[PDB]
């Protein structure tokens, strides 16, 4: 099951735009997903920092909210999603076969 | 062509004539209103 | 936006139509004001009698 | 029947505070916000419930649209008030309102139907044996402990000034100005846009209000503070958003409350609070002004910004004659003063004569509130 | 020079201008039909996408290369601003008040330092809540520190509510059977209820004399459901409360609902709050004007944007409740 | 409300008539004066309210009356250029000590009779032919 | 004679226009796109001079990635701005920036760094002698020829409504909605994927944008349109692809612009554009509302949907009081009218006072744009 | 009227809205002959209400506030002023005069100014003065229909008299004796 991490309330427009793009892509391709809010629950927000690997973090501050997980497999951020959208390798990127 | 020349002339004449006839109607209606105001006020002074 | 002369001709046509419409509306409101003034005539003359 | 203790309920624009009579502090304090489902999709967390009331609505901001039942001290949505009152009586104080008297508060200059509808709703839907409607700024003077002075109240919906001399209020000198915390919050959103941050929805409104309650202060000198803030980054402070990123407000922390002293920032042509208080003093007689200068009392949650007292004293001292002596009384517990004096007012022995009985309501309809109350 | 300007334009453009002035867009035609079609070729194929991608790729490959007149090098051709520096204030004075009080505050932690910082009057340095709990009591309470960043309120978690377990078909069948032991029907927040199913509920409640309250909150209901409910309300004499909040009902549908109020005297509470679009002030005026006609309804939940209709609706509700009070008083004595 | 009706009656009649006759004869005199002064150049004014709206007539009148050169009027059919043309003449009047109250360029552009008549009267009274 | 006047550069969110002042039409029209080689180093580093700009970028759609340097009216990447600006100055206009003043446009409520960075780029890289920054909505009101009205401007990144009465702007009633044509493009892709035509990358973005421009329309009644589209196929049209394959749009022609009026389709908690205009009018004073009802002006490329004006007039008349009249001015050339406004505003003789010359910039720096402009 | 229109929920605060309130007062205010009876009538029925249209198309209903605003002319305690009403002021100004000239003053009361254009002011003033005055004297209130301009009209009379050419403060007199000359010539 795909879990996307979404900040419902945010002061930056680009974050909401990226989250809505990911939601639209999962919505259109008939792909079942979980809708998880980091602002509404502290536990999942703390777990989301905890799962992601250190070799690709933001240097200053907490990582950006839009993240994709497959169960507890970690798929990636919005950057890898956009790169796989360009390279037509999105299904491999989420880990869903074919 | 030539038909375009009389078409341009026809459209210009139609627009200018519509503007002009609207102008006389409004203008001689303004004359009419002014005459009405004159006679009304003086008859109404007779009332007073 | 194809050319400047096209917009100049278009603005001439637009100005002619717009001015004619404005004159039409002004004539209409002057007409109903005239009717009101005439009603004032008739009432005043009856009161005079 | 000394076991029957009345309930003191203050219905502010932002927060509702309820408690028992004869107590120093209110038992329940919670915002008056009604949350309703969004239209983007179905919610995750609730089933048969139609709406959320109180802190439950405040916690679930991401799936709800938030509405305020009080707009500028006026009850626009009466069913929302019934929901708020039901939550207050059944979920916070855990008492049946049938057995207790109720005391309520009101802004000075209101539509006359407000008191009538409030009395009718209370008597019909809660079956209280007795009730009373009082005015907030008299309760503030009760809480302060003196019987002479001018009360300048600024809540979340309205600002009002009233003078009192020896317990006689002057109704012709009462001034009401529409400037409160909500307009300051909207201006804070408008002045947080040019730094890059954007806030649109109602959850963003609550976030901005939380920022304002903790970061804003009133500058003593506006031009000198502006030059100081342009000179260096000493005044800058950082805030943590719920998403995780950190913002830095910087200059505009003292620009938000400056609208209370210069309303032209909001585009309105009214005067500031200092000019309003001075005009309210000038509307009184010549003789009593000397007392009213000495007993200026601040109240309301909006006057909780630091540095407001010295600034207001400086402005009024500029306006007033040099001979006169001016001091500003700012109690440290003033945010709840409107409640506190109510707890005094229900404790007095004379006030038992002033209740509105169920029988008197039964003969006289909801119009008994005008004859029985001020 | 109008003639010269028109001659400067193309003659084909002049004929096109004459045709366009004769056509004047397509105001007569509807919105869909006024657009022109792109091509006359019939639709063919199931849209094989890889052919599109490959064609676009080779189209990109066999393209003649535009050569720009001037290449870009990122050259800065203007004077740099070079902001001015200030001599600032190089002052240095030691206060040295007390050898005792030097060592007292020399080793103090920042958290306890902020208390004496706030009590002396540096309100600008720390947050306001911190500043006030510093002045609250005569002890060190401040734990955070002036340098530290401020964090928002967390409030309290709310437990998850069980999802709606009310089935659709059995409930409708029991409603159609006039079940004596079914009084409350709850349809709040149910996924994907068909519109004809909701209409079937609407005619099902016409002949039901045992259900007292109804609710379709958050069902994405629309105008036909509103019309069917408005038809139902005239027949029914038992329904007490109708709840249609959080829906997609337009203003005309709500007008149809309020237009059914004079005919029936059994409804006491109606809630239409939180609709997708505002109803408009004309609909509000009609609502309040002919809600003044009705005398049975007691509770009405709607937030009026205007002030006049809101005041008149509040007065009408006051009058209805006062009628209830008066008839109770007259019955007593 | 017969007394209020009679007050509105007197207001509608006598003040309006006594102002209208003065305004008519004043504008008829002013048209003759401006036509006599504008006849040196190839210009003529047939309507006081409409010909002074556009602004070329006014700037040419100030040209001939001052005898001294004025800046180029901006060329354009829209309202903004008309506002510019009226504003430049108003500024030229502002230089040579003439004092004006309630004068805006949009007042002349919109065509208020009182203000254009007052402007022409001020030109006659305070300005110097020289 | 001032070096053939200034240059008007309308740099929109999705497409840029440039030309000379005093001309009715812009000389250069081309999209604001930067195309880069996607991932490969094949064919001797094919994709040389890696930055492809404008028409040449959309020529090689298959082998490149297209990036928009302007998103939501805010410059994400500044090097791409100065590359686009270099292309405008040298590759198409073919005029030197040293002797020509530059006029620039921007959104109303934007972060304050954008003005300073544009001033720094104009004065430090292209060393222009004078420069000014304006607002697109004021330029639209200039192009309409009126000095009183409310202006909507909706480009590819931003929608904003401003009221102006008698040449006086009301800053408190200016609104900014972040719902533009890019969101409509994304929604069109979302509803096309359900039909069976899946469009993903930037070449697909250009194709879908072309489909939307050529085949969309605003339905007068949405439910009637749904019933008509379900009943028959007369509303269906056909679009051919560049290779030759032909697809049918059908139900997707009118669902795409409806998200302008109902943002619930897009997943955004916001009101429609008609509600934005009505709320901007209600935020003005009592008296000047009527003129704002009679002078509604539309602008921008988004408003070239067929039937948008009549539908929005119907919505406004549904909201507005019935006594006065509502009319909507929708010029057929409105997509360019913003630029035309610049061609008027740089042509005025009184505007020569308002130029920001290089001499003042060399003493004040990039902050002078806060004092000189607006 | 602004402060009493606040009671119905309508809000007017700016200086531009004061002109709107003034227009409402001029159109829809009248002086009730009896105040308590009018309050009872307005409370019992809604036949006294009137509707006004705002400049932005809103419709408001005045109702009971039509006659409460002019009633403040006769009871100044509504504004907090402790002064007496206009009828009491007129009676006190009559009573300060000599005994002989009172009989002519009772029958020659003249109203003037725009504020005295409320419909029904003359009957109320006559009734109150007749209540205060002794019974054997008769009271006549003279209210010309064009009284709003009376202060102008008499002035237009005064400058047309022959002897008023001997009244003018000349330029030479002001030049000789400064600006304080106006007390010697003007009353
Ligand atoms: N610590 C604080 N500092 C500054 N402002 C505050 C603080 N706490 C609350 N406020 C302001 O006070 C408002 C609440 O005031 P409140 O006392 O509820 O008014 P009311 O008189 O209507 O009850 C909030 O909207 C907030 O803006
Ligand atoms: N003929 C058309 N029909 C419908 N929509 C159009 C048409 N032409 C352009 N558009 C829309 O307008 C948008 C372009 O707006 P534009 O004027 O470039 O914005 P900006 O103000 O940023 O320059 C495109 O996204 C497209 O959806």
């Amino acid at each position: 099951v795909i879990r996307v991490f979404i900040a419902s309330s945010s002061g930056f427009v680009a974050i909401k735009k990226k989250q809505q793009d990911v939601v639209r892509f999962l919505e259109a391709n008939k792909i079942e997903f979980e809708e998880v809010d980091i602002t509404m629950s502290e536990e999942q927000r703390q777990w989301m920092y905890k799962n992601i690997p250190p070799e690709k973090k933001p240097a200053q501050g907490n990582p950006l909210p839009p993240q994709i997980f497959n169960g507890d497999r970690y798929c990636g951020d919005y950057d890898s999603f956009f790169e796989s959208k360009e390279s037509n390798t999105v299904f491999s990127f989420l880990g869903l076969k074919s | 062509g030539i038909t375009t020349i009389e078409a341009v002339k026809r459209k210009i004449q139609v627009l200018q004539q519509q503007a002009d006839d609207a102008e006389e109607r409004a203008e001689r209606l303004q004359r009419e209103v002014e005459g009405e105001r004159r006679a009304r006020e003086q008859a109404e002074a007779e009332v007073a | 936006a194809g050319s400047s002369s096209l917009e100049a001709v278009r603005r001439k046509i637009r100005s002619l139509q717009e001015q004619a419409d404005a004159a039409e509306e002004r004539a209409g409101t002057l007409q109903r004001e005239l009717d009101y003034e005439r009603k004032l005539r008739e009432t005043a003359e009856a009161d005079v009698a | 029947d000394d076991d029957i203790a009345a309930l003191v309920v203050d219905n502010g624009s932002g927060m509702c505070k309820a408690g028992f009579a004869g107590d120093d502090a209110p038992r329940a304090v919670f915002p008056s916000i009604v949350g309703r489902p969004r239209h983007q999709g179905v919610m995750v967390g609730m089933g048969q419930k139609d709406s959320y009331v109180g802190d439950e609505a405040q916690s679930k901001r991401g799936i709800l649209t938030l509405k305020y039942p009080i707009e500028h001290g006026i009850v626009t949505n009466w069913d929302d008030m019934e929901k708020i009152w039901h939550h207050t009586f059944y979920n916070e104080l855990r008492v049946a309102p049938e057995e207790h008297p109720v005391l309520l508060t009101e802004a000075p200059l209101n539509p006359k139907a407000n008191r009538e509808k409030m009395t009718q709703i209370m008597f019909e839907t809660f079956n209280t044996p007795a009730m009373y409607v009082a005015i907030q700024a008299v309760l503030s003077l009760y809480a302060s402990g003196r019987t002479t002075g001018i009360v300048m109240d600024s809540g979340d919906g309205v600002t009002h000034t009233v003078p009192i001399y020896e317990g006689y209020a002057l109704p012709h000198a009462i001034l009401r100005l529409d400037l409160a915390g909500r307009d300051l919050t909207d201006y804070l959103m408008k002045i947080l846009t040019e730094r890059g941050y954007s806030f649109t929805t109602t959850a963003e409104r609550e976030i901005v209000r939380d920022i304002k309650e903790k970061l804003c202060y009133v500058a003593l000198d506006f031009e000198q503070e502006m030059a100081t803030a342009a000179s260096s980054s000493s005044l800058e402070k950082s805030y943590e958003l719920p998403d995780g990123q950190v913002i830095t407000i910087g200059n505009e922390r003292f620009r938000c409350p400056e609208a209370l002293f210069q309303p032209s920032f909001l585009g309105m042509e009214s005067c500031g609070i200092h000019e309003t208080t001075f005009n309210s003093i000038m509307k009184c007689d010549v003789d009593i002004r000397k007392d009213l200068y000495a007993n200026t009392v601040l109240s309301g949650g909006t006057t909780m910004y630091p540095g407001i007292a010295d600034r207001m004293q400086k402005e009024i001292t500029a306006l007033a004659p040099s001979t006169m002596k001016i001091k500003i009384i700012a109690p440290p517990e003033r945010k709840y003063s409107v409640w506190i004096g109510g707890s005094i007012l229900a404790s007095l022995s004379t006030f038992q004569q002033m209740w509105i009985s169920k029988q008197e309501y039964d003969e006289s309809g909801p119009s008994i509130v005008h004859r029985k109350c001020f | 020079d109008e003639d010269e300007i028109l001659g400067a334009l193309t003659e084909e453009e002049l004929r096109t201008l004459e045709n366009e002035l004769d056509e004047l867009d397509n105001a007569l035609l509807p919105a869909g039909l006024r657009q022109k079609d792109q091509t006359t070729k019939a639709p063919t194929g199931p849209f094989k996408r890889e052919e599109l991608l490959d064609h676009l790729e080779k189209q990109a490959k066999e393209f003649k290369d535009r050569e720009d007149l001037v290449p870009y090098t990122g050259e800065k051709r203007g004077k740099v601003w070079v902001p001015k520096q200030k001599p600032m204030d190089p002052v240095l004075e030691t206060v040295t008040l007390e050898p005792e009080l030097e060592e007292a505050l020399a080793n103090a932690s920042d958290a306890e330092l902020c208390d004496i910082a706030a009590i002396l009057g540096m309100h600008t340095l720390m947050s306001n809540q911190q500043y006030y709990q510093a002045l609250g009591s005569s002890s060190i309470v401040n734990k955070e520190g002036l340098n530290s960043v401020i964090k928002p309120t967390q409030y309290k978690p709310v437990p998850d509510e069980e999802p709606n377990a009310t089935d659709v078909e059995e409930t409708l069948e029991r409603i159609k059977n006039n079940d004596p032991k079914l009084e409350e029907v709850n349809l709040n927040n149910i996924r994907n209820i068909p519109i004809p199913t909701l209409k079937a509920y609407a005619e099902a409640l016409k002949e039901n004399s045992y259900v007292k309250k109804f609710s379709i909150v958050g069902t994405r209901s629309n105008d036909p459901v509103a019309f069917a409910l408005a038809e139902m309300l005239k027949v029914n004499k038992v329904l007490k409360t109708l709840n249609v909040e959080s829906n997609f009902i337009s203003g005309a549908g709500i007008l149809r609902l309020v237009e059914a109020l004079p005919y029936n005297t059994s409804l006491v509470e109606l809630k239409i709050d939180n609709q997708s679009q505002p109803l408009g002030n004309k609909v509000e005026m009609e609502i309040v004007s002919m809600l003044e006609k009705n005398a049975t309804l007691l509770k009405f939940g709607y937030h009026f944007t205007q002030q006049g209709p809101r005041l008149r609706a509040s007065n009408a509700m006051m009058n209805n409740n006062d009628l209830v009070r008066k008839r109770r008083l007259a019955d007593l004595t | 409300d017969n007394d209020n009706s009679s007050a509105r009656l007197f207001e509608r009649s006598r003040i309006k008539a006594l102002a209208d006759e003065r305004e008519v004869v004043q504008k008829k005199t002013f048209t003759k004066w401006v036509n006599s002064h504008l006849a040196r150049v190839s210009c003529r004014i047939t309507d006081l309210y409409k010909d002074l709206r556009d602004g070329r007539m006014l700037i040419k009148l100030l040209e001939v009356l001052s005898g001294e050169m004025l800046p180029k009027p901006t060329k354009g059919k829209m309202r903004i250029h008309c506002l510019e043309n009226v504003d430049k003449a108003l500024q030229f009047l502002k230089e040579q000590r003439v004092h004006l109250e309630n004068m805006g360029s949009h007042d002349i552009v919109d065509g208020n009779h009182r203000l254009v008549l007052g402007l022409i009267w001020t030109i006659i009274l305070r300005f110097q032919i020289q």
